[PDB]
């Protein structure tokens, strides 16, 4: 034969998916895709290395959008 | 300058009146020349924008690698960079550690992009038209041929309204409409 | 191996053409005429596929200098009955001129 | 230049009686060249030496005037009789067989 | 050196091209003359751009119409639309600006699909 | 493991500031190479290197390879000089 | 395109003779015989290119076959006499 | 508009070529660091690669990012991931019947933000520009063969990916109105990456949802479930009636799909690259289930 | 059995079973082309029996 | 007064530029005149197979024989003991002359007085002291080159760097010492 068949279903098949749906149910669990918030986002040598880095990126960031002549996001 | 003999050029080793080491091999206007540059000025602004782009990737690796600084600002680095249009992935800081560079800027301005597109045959033909005024980017003529096009603005650029050019395009493929 | 097989383990086995009745109808491809139709067909479509890409990811406001100088495929209704996809050639014919033709006609 | 083509194409005309160096270059026109005949050897008079019947005008009149010509004709035609396989004169013999 | 205007039409399908040169009132729709294509019923529409703009605004071009594609409708509506931006683009290149604006005007103030067609995309609605 | 990234990462964890005790260390805590405001990840970069060299390689990318050969010499002519000079002050 | 109107520089040539016709025949029947001939050579040299290809790379694989037993009894000796 | 998203498409096939080409020294990177981290065996090609070393201590954070899972995979979904509600049409073949138009009334029954329109005449081009430009987030097509229907070809937009699926065993609605809640996914028996490929053009197709209590609110359920490559899915409503009880029914389309194609680029790229097709005319096709 | 009617992928081909019934018991059969081109028998074709 | 005239469009500076000639390298320079002279040059360089040989058979190879003697038998022989002449005699059963090239004296000379024994031999005024004349003083190469013109020699080598090396050339054979008496690798006589 050539290919598979496709199976017919019948009620203990049925009433199985019936079992798994009450399965999930009670205990609850889905593949439901959540809503993400949009807009999600020595110690002392660290920070400083941070605030550093930010001041860098402030002045290199409106340099690039500059060169883009305001076109960035 | 004669071609120095073999006792003369001993003499002289280190001797070259054309090459310094200074002139970084002339990598400057081998860029200059080859994407159009119309002043070298221009290229050394964009070697300058892309030290201090490339040192922020540099400082950024010297972060340590769990921290969330570094994991806003490589994702805003990468996701500025990429939709300008000079890299390519944005998903390598690597890529700004040696693929941000300032052919990678000239590329990314308006004769060769739409030399890309193929608004023209090659950057000379395509910056004598941006230089006499048939083209726009979005709805205002430029004519600049230093104007560095954006990702999205690589989309947004045509020919002006009443274009000579544009006319011997519908002429050619023979729908042209005086209206 | 090659030396523990026999001469009959080397025989060639016989290709089997097609009844009277189907010798109208041609030969009986059996894998050597199918490779070559197959190969023939995934060919033109390979070309017709990077075409279609063309034709599709092709840029309207294109300019070439070439198109100063050519004559474009038109459409059906530039063209009308002499339409073909394509872009006409030249002979190498041309309109010659009258004193040309003077020559040409004392010589004739 | 009938010639020059007849110069690169000797190893056809002595029809595998006589085998040739192998110079394929691609523009067989050379820059410099004088067409010139075989005057006398003072040892060869009897055989070796053409008549008024074979003194000929051109390098192509003499393999013309040449005999197996009738062999390259018949070369030819087993060529072509190759070259007419299967390409549309059999095609169109096979459609009016099926419409037949 | 001649006043020619190359000009197109459009409907569903139907394509049709328009020259328009200097001449002496004739308008011909595939080799036919106007009053000739577009079975009877339907001339009318072919002649409103006529009898809104006059013809003596006509009697000194020739128009020359290839129609393509579509059915008839749509072949009636291509011709209109292209008689009427053939006068329109003529008078806009070689007679005075004024008169271009005027004509535009007429067509404007009877119907826009003389000039501009607008083909219907569709409705998803919300 | 992490001992002995201790012991043997000890003399660039000491060459950076953190004996305040030790002269050479605490002289290198403002020295001016680790006052700049990245350092800890260039002594992480050195260290790293350390950790690659331990998993077995044999070359760095730290060191410099190409030099005109009297830079070279007097370089580890320098280091040989410093070292005699220490041995010799070891005789007391 | 295929021209169907006799333009006059073809309605104005040389009707050529025998001689030149019968050069002409005999000119082209040798050139297609050399087509033929060239297309035979060079049928049977790219057969042998092929055979010395597949043979060079069967001798290749026992090339690589030698290494990876010299190597491998290499590592056996100074892999044992390094411990 | 068209260039935007035609070079959307070029970008993104690129960027995906350049996954292809890193892939090895992704792999190459992360023994790099698993080995620094766990112990001393490294093999010395990676031990000797000089670039992989300076390219790590830039690159090493973002994979970092990935076995934490912090970064979202490229993808034709996770740009939009569960912020937008995806707006998705559902049309038929050209000239549908009784049947089919009533299959189509309860299959955008089934979907909450689902439009229905009419088929007419309406070029296939015109289907893919006007969702195009209204930005139908999702549309899903229908085809009979007597009114039974017989395949379905979800296709969702710019660029993403259409799956092409058959269709068997179709109880309709039988004698009798069903809620629009967003509603309840479940998804059984995805084993294997194209199992996930499916079960991500499944799922990013409904409405999302806020997280907060999702688990109980809510009484619709939609389940599809797969035995021998051939999904299955029901359409269940259900009132929870204790604490460790609950009482399913029937609502609507007893349904079944064997999916025979998945393919990148929308309804009307019938020549993009598909990514699976059923391979029966194989000799050892029917004897595996993804593949 | 012979091809009679040739479209892309299908085709109707006869002179090989005697009635729908017989086409109905090998309905899921494997046919195969002496081209080494396989194939399935998908459905009885109705009005040539 | 008059129009003015008309400047240009896309105006560039001049600048020097990749491939030039003062820029180019003189050895890539160099490159080009090797180019050209052996493109104008045109010749089709085919060595003619050597007199006397049919596949891989030198015939040209007949007693008296002649042997190049390398340094490693040098070496090798005045080690093992075994006077030259005599066990090339006894190996070959014929008369030989042995050939000792200049590379190979100059680099028994470059070692030191160690092999003092080995020169002492090995300036046997009775043999055949073959001038060479060629930069290196490198004695490989010169057998080689040798063995490669005129392909008459028997090569006395132990290395397998030179063994392998000319059996890689046809019809020459090569003479060793296997520690008690001498050893023929490829004449197909005694
Ligand atoms: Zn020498």
């Amino acid at each position: 034969h050539v290919g598979k068949p496709v199976p017919v279903v019948t009620e203990e098949v049925s009433e199985s998916i019936e079992e798994l749906i009450k399965r999930r149910i009670l205990a609850g669990e889905f593949d439901e895709v959540l809503r993400r918030r949009p807009d999600m986002f020595a110690d002392e040598k660290l920070r400083r290395d941070e605030e550093e880095i930010k001041r860098m990126w402030k002045e290199i960031s409106a340099k690039l959008d500059a060169l883009s002549s305001w076109h960035y996001k | 300058v004669r071609k120095l003999k073999y006792h003369e050029q001993k003499l002289l080793k280190k001797h070259d009146f054309i090459n310094y080491k200074s002139d970084n091999n002339h990598r400057d206007h081998d860029v200059i020349r080859r994407y159009m540059i119309q002043k070298p000025e221009d290229y050394h602004k964009y070697n300058r924008l892309c030290g201090s782009l490339r040192q922020f990737a540099h400082r950024l690796s010297l972060l340590p690698p769990d921290n969330e600084v570094r994991r806003k600002h490589e994702t805003l680095l990468l996701d500025k960079l990429y939709d300008m249009g000079i890299l390519s992935t944005k998903a390598k800081l690597s890529a700004v550690e040696h693929n941000v560079t300032v052919s990678a800027f000239a590329r990314r301005r308006l004769p060769v992009v739409m030399t890309r597109l193929r608004m023209a045959e090659t950057v000379q033909a395509a910056t004598k038209l941006i230089e006499q005024g048939h083209v726009r980017v979005g709805v205002e003529e430029v004519r600049d041929p230093a104007f560095l096009v954006t990702r999205n603005m690589e989309d947004f650029v045509t020919w002006t309204v009443g274009s000579k050019i544009k006319q011997n395009i519908m002429k050619y493929r023979d729908k042209l409409d005086d209206f | 191996m090659s030396s523990l097989r026999h001469a009959i383990q080397r025989r060639a086995h016989k290709e089997r053409a097609q009844p009277l009745e189907r010798q109208r109808l041609g030969i009986l491809e059996k894998k050597k005429d199918y490779r070559l139709r197959a190969r023939d067909y995934k060919k033109k479509q390979a070309v017709l596929k990077s075409l279609r890409q063309k034709a599709a990811e092709r840029n309207e406001d294109e300019f070439y200098f070439g198109m100063m100088s050519r004559k474009g495929p038109g459409s059906a209704l530039t063209r009308g009955k002499g339409f073909t996809g394509t872009v006409d050639g030249d002979r190498g014919n041309k309109a010659l001129s009258v004193e040309t033709v003077r020559l040409l006609k004392t010589q004739d | 230049k009938r010639d020059l083509q007849l110069l690169r194409m000797r190893d056809v005309v002595a029809m595998g009686k006589q085998f040739f160096k192998k110079d394929n270059r691609k523009d067989f026109v050379p820059e410099y060249c004088q067409v010139g005949t075989i005057i006398a050897g003072a040892t060869d008079g009897v055989s070796g030496r053409l008549t008024r019947k074979e003194r000929k005008r051109t390098i192509v009149e003499e393999v013309l005037s040449s005999d197996s010509v009738s062999k390259y004709k018949r070369k030819y035609h087993e060529i072509q009789e190759h070259k007419k396989s299967g390409r549309k004169g059999y095609y169109k013999k096979l459609m009016a067989a099926r419409k037949r | 050196s001649v006043q020619a205007v190359q000009v197109f039409g459009k409907k569903k399908n139907a394509t049709a091209v328009a020259r328009c040169v200097q001449g002496k009132g004739l308008i011909k729709v595939n080799g036919k003359p106007l009053k000739l294509f577009a079975p009877e019923i339907l001339r009318a529409k072919l002649y409103e751009p006529i009898l809104i703009l006059g013809t003596d605004k006509f009697a000194d071009v020739d128009i020359r119409i290839r129609v393509a594609g579509g059915g008839h409708t749509s072949q009636v509506y291509a011709v209109r639309q292209a008689i009427a931006k053939s006068i329109v683009a003529y008078y806009a290149k070689y007679v005075d600006e004024h008169s271009k604006n005027l004509l535009k005007q007429e067509l404007i103030q009877f119907d826009r699909s003389l000039l501009v067609a607008d083909p219907r995309r569709c409705e998803p609605k919300k | 493991l992490a001992l002995q990234r201790l012991i043997a990462e000890s003399h660039i964890l000491s060459e950076a500031g953190a004996n305040p005790s030790h002269w050479q260390s605490s002289h290198a805590a403002t020295t001016g190479t680790n006052t700049r405001a990245f350092a800890t990840g260039r002594i992480a970069k050195k260290t790293t290197d350390m950790r690659i060299q331990a998993l077995g390689a044999k070359e760095s990318i730290l060191t410099q390879q190409k030099m005109p050969m009297n830079m070279r010499k007097g370089i580890v002519k320098h280091q040989e000089e410093k070292e005699k000079k220490r041995r010799q002050e070891a005789r007391e | 395109k295929p021209q169907k109107k006799e333009t006059y520089m073809q309605k104005r040539a040389v009707v050529v003779g025998r001689e030149e016709r019968k050069l002409r025949d005999l000119m082209q029947k040798l050139t297609t015989i050399r087509k033929e001939k060239i297309a035979k050579r060079k049928a049977k040299k790219e057969a042998q290119r092929e055979k010395l290809k597949k043979e060079l790379a069967e001798i290749e694989e026992r090339r690589r076959e030698k290494q990876k037993k010299e190597k491998k009894e290499f590592w056996e000796r100074e892999g044992k006499k390094r411990k | 508009m068209l260039r935007k998203q035609a070079r959307q498409r070029r970008d993104y096939l690129y960027r995906r070529a350049l996954l292809l080409r890193d892939a090895e020294i992704a792999e190459k990177r992360a023994k790099l660091r698993a080995a620094l981290a766990s112990g001393k065996p490294l093999d010395p090609k990676i031990a000797n690669d000089k670039e992989l070393r300076k390219d790590f201590d830039y690159d090493v954070s973002r994979d970092i990012a990935k076995e934490q899972g912090e970064i979202d995979i490229d993808d034709e979904y996770s740009e939009l991931s569960g912020i937008v509600d995806p707006r998705v049409l559902v049309t038929t073949s050209r000239d549908p019947s009784s049947r089919l138009m009533a299959f189509s009334k309860e299959i955008r029954l089934m979907f909450p933000t689902a439009i229905r329109l009419n088929r007419g005449n309406l070029i296939l081009p015109d289907l893919v520009m006007s969702a195009q430009r209204e930005r139908l987030s999702d549309i899903i097509l229908l085809h009979e063969h007597r009114g039974t229907p017989t395949a379905i070809t979800i296709s969702h937009f710019p660029h993403g990916p259409t799956l092409m699926a058959s269709l068997h065993n179709v109880v309709l609605r039988a004698d009798i109105t069903v809620s629009e809640s967003y509603p309840h996914l479940i998804f059984e028996g995805f084993r294997t990456p194209l199992g996930q490929r499916v079960v991500k053009i499944l799922k990013h197709l409904f409405p999302p949802r806020d997280p907060t209590n999702n688990a109980k609110s809510g009484n619709r359920v939609i389940t599809f479930v797969n035995q021998d490559d051939c999904i299955e899915v029901r359409h269940h409503v259900y009132v929870r009636t204790n604490y460790n009880s609950v009482e399913l029914s029937e609502v609507g389309p007893r349904f079944t799909m064997r999916p025979f194609s998945i393919t990148m680029g929308t309804l009307e790229n019938k020549d993009a690259d598909v990514e699976w097709h059923l391979s029966q005319y194989t000799r050892t096709g029917r004897k595996k289930n993804y593949f | 059995g012979t091809p009679w009617k040739i479209f892309k992928n299908t085709a109707f081909i006869k002179d090989m079973f005697n009635s729908s019934l017989e086409i109905a018991k090998f309905e899921g059969a494997a046919i195969r082309t002496v081209s080494g081109i396989r194939g399935q028998i998908k459905r009885a074709l109705s009005k040539p029996e | 007064g008059v129009a003015k005239r008309t400047r240009k469009f896309a105006t560039v500076k001049r600048i020097i530029g990749k491939q030039d000639e003062r820029r180019k390298a003189e050895a890539v320079k160099k490159a080009e005149e090797e180019k050209r002279k052996k493109e104008k040059q045109a010749i089709r360089e085919v060595p003619q197979m050597p007199s006397s040989m049919f596949f891989e058979h030198n015939e040209a190879l007949v007693p008296p024989y002649n042997v190049l003697v390398d340094t490693n038998f040098l070496s090798r022989t005045v080690g093992a003991k075994l006077p030259l002449l005599e066990s090339a005699m006894d190996c070959l059963y014929a008369s030989v002359n042995i050939i000792i090239t200049s590379c190979v004296m100059a680099e028994l000379e470059k070692l030191g007085p160690r092999y003092r024994v080995a020169l002492m031999i090995a300036r046997d005024e009775r043999w055949q002291r073959l001038t060479c004349d060629h930069k290196g003083t490198y004695a490989d190469d010169c057998i080689v080159d040798r063995v490669q013109k005129h392909r008459i020699y028997i090569v006395a080598t132990n290395d397998r760097d030179l063994k392998r090396r000319i059996r890689k050339i046809p019809g020459v054979p090569i003479m060793s010492v296997q520690k008690g008496k001498y050893a023929i690798e490829r004449l197909p006589g005694a």
